[PDB]
RNA sequence: GCUCGUAGUUGAGCAUGGAAUAAUAGAAUAGGACGUUCUAUUUUGUUGGUUUCUAUAGGGACGGUCGGGGGCAUCAGUAUUCAAUUGUCAGAGGUGAAAUUCUUGGAUUUAUUGAAGACUAACUACUGCGAAAGCAUUUGCCAAGGACGUUUUCAUUAAUCAAGAACGAA
């Protein structure tokens, strides 16, 4: 596991076995980027990035033994620093 | 800086240990370094003013611990661990008292009372 | 412009929330092309200028 | 929970001490401005220190405010272009700021006295002992400034704390003080 | 012996027993400075080792350290050395090594403590470059008090890695180029 | 058994794969034009991009932590044994197989209630805490602590310790 992980998302609700998170990070995650806790333990990987620019959500593909119903609202999910890329890339260039 | 000396005198009269006086003067005057004011220098200043502690600070804290443990054991007679730590604390008191009598910091007649 | 039918996998507790969700998806959006599309699947920003919920049947979902 | 309660108590004590210090500062600068207006010139810092000591001696109130006003009229008081005008006003404001800094330094000298006053106020709102002994005073040829300037190791090299033990006999203490009080050894330590 | 230092020593010995499989009786090598200091200060070295380790002790010496002991020509130190049982080192008799280098050749094999030795030496930089070797307990006599050195960083790292492999082993073991018609040179 | 401790001693994503052909680039053998170079056969590969993001010991103090550590109240739960009411009917228990026992006066099994002396399932532990003995239901009170960091009136303060003492065992 990486030494430095940054808080990425906050729990919103489960959806079809996946975890929906409102992004509490300014940057956009890499596809299939692993999702951690404060204990540096992986709960899953980023499955889908969705939502408007002001309010970004992402759904996590839960791993083996990780259940979406086990988590409660207000739980924070963490991502590695190198797995974030700036939002200016997806916007069209001037 | 005779004012510094007069707070040393007053704060010794009102019953503070030299380390407490040191931390108080370092907090109050905004002293940059702990090297400037220490307990040692406060001892030298107090001796220059004709003041000296009756018993040492660490032995005073051991006696304070022993008093707290005996009060707890008086209000709780079933605690054997309290008795064990009381014996340990009094053994430390006896060792420091013997040493401080030997280096004449404590008086020769000094007996710890249980 | 599109007229689209969405099928929900379960019945909503609140009906109006669906419309609210549609109002959340109006604007600049993060989308990835589906697997069926021949376009390469990289994350892009696509603008939905205006949307309107015509009808919703919560029993028919 | 205990840590949170301790932090709240510390914050309350800090803001109470801040309020007390600001009240004393504004009262002192007001009476100092009145005394400067009556005197017509700058006031010495010794008079301000004496006024601060007098206000520390008696608990401050309206009666103590009248007493401070009487002390400002006491025998101690009797014993004692346009751009240029703007610059002179700025210099007067700087002198007032220096006087306020002197009052702040005087309150810093009584900062633990202010803490004791705040503790008394907290006890009023709510409503062993380390003992020293007198001994023979010997400065050992060192004043307080040179004690503060010297290192702890250098002072211990000069003389140890166990040498002037409180209950050491007078003969051994006199023998140690005679050897320490040599001018050659003191000069060597000062050069060191 | 106080209970706090004994407890700390017991925790360190538990670390050495779990990771590096140290077993009672502990095999302790002594150095010649320690023999001289125990001779002059009249310290009972096997009793001190039995007190510090809280277990049975087996004391050894090499050729080079005891050879330097004859070079010091101290009869009491030679006698004190020769009560301890003998463990030979493969070094030349005519040109013996330094006691530090000899005791490292005995202890440090390929960067690890293969023979599970405990080193009781007074020399200091020997103790530093034995702290570089993981799983080597260090003991020394200072001011007539025998003190076991604290656990080194290498030993703690080895213990952490050992627990990590405990989590996944044992019973937990699962068991290209563009088309030529696309890029064409001029006629 | 553990600890303290005296005498003494020591130190102080866009339809896959194969065959043939074409094209392209390289490497070999052999040859022309004037060592340079190109020109015939073998062999080795390869078959354009973007869909707008575009292409040293022993003590003390302070700080933030931490623990199935101790004691006293308090709140639950779990399983046994006994007793009392139903329902049912010929076995139950145990063993290698039996046997001592309980049993139409109803044993065993099921349901409910009461009493007693106890323990805190999984998690969970040879590495957590405690000097040992030992220590995990909930909520309060009391005092004590370990490790880490900053340091100390800091060594005639320490280490070995017969006697003796506290706890435990008995
Ligand atoms: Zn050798």
């Amino acid at each position: 596991p990486p030494d430095t992980v940054l808080e990425m998302g906050a729990f919103l609700h489960p959806c079809e076995g996946d975890i929906v998170c409102r992004s509490i990070n300014t940057k956009i995650p890499y596809f299939n980027a692993p999702i951690y806790l404060e204990n540096k333990t992986q709960v899953g990987k980023v499955d889908e990035i969705l939502g408007p620019l002001n309010e970004v959500f992402f759904t996590i593909k839960c791993g083996d033994g990780v259940q979406a119903t086990s988590f409660k609202e207000g739980d924070k999910f963490y991502i590695a620093a190198d797995k974030l890329l700036p939002i200016e890339r997806f916007l069209p260039k001037p | 800086s005779e004012s510094v000396i007069e707070q040393i005198v007053k704060y010794a009269r009102k019953g503070l240990t030299p380390s407490q006086i040191g931390v108080l003067l370092r907090d109050a005057h905004g002293v940059t370094q702990a090297r400037v004011i220490t307990g040692n220098k406060i001892m030298r200043i107090l001796k220059s003013n004709g003041l000296a502690p009756e018993i040492p600070e660490d032995l005073y804290y051991l006696i304070k611990k022993a008093v707290s443990v005996r009060k707890h054991l008086e209000r709780n007679r079933k605690d054997k661990d309290a008795k064990f730590r009381l014996i340990l604390i009094e053994s430390r008191i006896h060792r420091l008292a013997r040493y401080y009598r030997t280096v004449a910091v404590l008086p020769p007649n000094w007996k710890y009372e249980s | 412009e599109y007229v689209c039918i969405v099928r929900l996998h379960d019945a909503l507790k609140d009906e109006k929330d669906l419309g609210r969700s549609l109002e959340n998806l109006t604007g600049a959006l993060f989308q990835r092309p589906p697997l069926i599309s021949a376009v390469k699947r990289q994350l892009r920003v696509r603008t939905i200028y205006e949307s309107n919920l015509i009808e919703f049947d919560n029993k028919r979902n | 929970e205990k840590r949170k309660i301790k932090e709240q108590i510390k914050a309350e004590k800090e803001t109470a001490l801040q309020k007390k210090k600001t009240k004393k500062l504004n009262k002192l600068t007001d009476i100092l401005e009145q005394l400067t207006k009556e005197y017509g010139a700058e006031i010495n810092a010794d008079m301000v220190k004496k006024i601060t000591d007098t206000l520390l001696k008696n608990d401050f109130k309206e009666e103590e405010w009248d007493n401070v006003v009487a002390e400002l009229f006491n025998e101690e008081f009797y014993q004692q272009r346009k751009k240029s005008k703007k610059e002179e006003k700025l210099q007067k404001k700087k002198e007032k700021r220096k006087v306020n800094e002197l009052v702040e330094n005087a309150l810093e000298q009584n900062k633990l006295a202010l803490i004791e006053e705040v503790e008394k106020e907290e006890e009023e709102r709510k409503s062993l002992k380390f003992r020293y002994r007198e001994v023979s005073p010997e400065s050992f040829g060192l004043t307080a400034r040179e004690i503060f300037a010297a290192d702890d190791t250098d002072l211990n090299e000069f003389i140890g704390l166990k040498k002037f033990a409180p209950y050491r006999s007078k003969e051994l203490r006199a023998k140690d003080k005679r050897k320490v009080m040599k001018a050659r050894r003191l000069r060597e330590w000062r050069k060191k | 012996m106080r209970q706090k230092r004994a407890k700390s020593y017991r925790k360190q010995l538990l670390v050495y027993s779990h990771t590096f499989k140290f077993r009672e009786p502990y095999q302790v090598l002594v150095d010649n400075q320690l023999v001289l200091e125990c001779n002059n200060s009249n310290f009972n070295l096997p009793s001190g080792l039995k007190r510090t380790l809280q277990a049975d002790v087996k004391v050894m010496i090499t050729q080079c350290c005891i050879q330097a002991l004859y070079e010091t020509r101290n009869d009491g130190a030679i006698n004190l050395a020769k009560q301890f049982e003998r463990r030979r080192c493969n070094h030349s008799f005519k040109d013996p090594k330094s006691p530090a280098e000899c005791i490292e050749s005995v202890v440090n094999i390929s960067g690890a403590n293969k023979h599970r030795y405990v080193v009781a030496s007074q020399d200091i930089d020997l103790r530093r470059k034995l702290r570089t070797v993981p799983g080597v307990p260090l003991i020394h006599l200072t001011r007539s008090v025998m003190v076991m050195e604290p656990l080194s960083t290498a030993s703690a790292k080895a213990s952490k890695i050992t627990e990590e492999q405990k989590l996944y082993k044992g019973l937990n073991d699962p068991n290209k180029a563009p088309n030529p018609l696309s890029v064409k040179k001029k006629k």
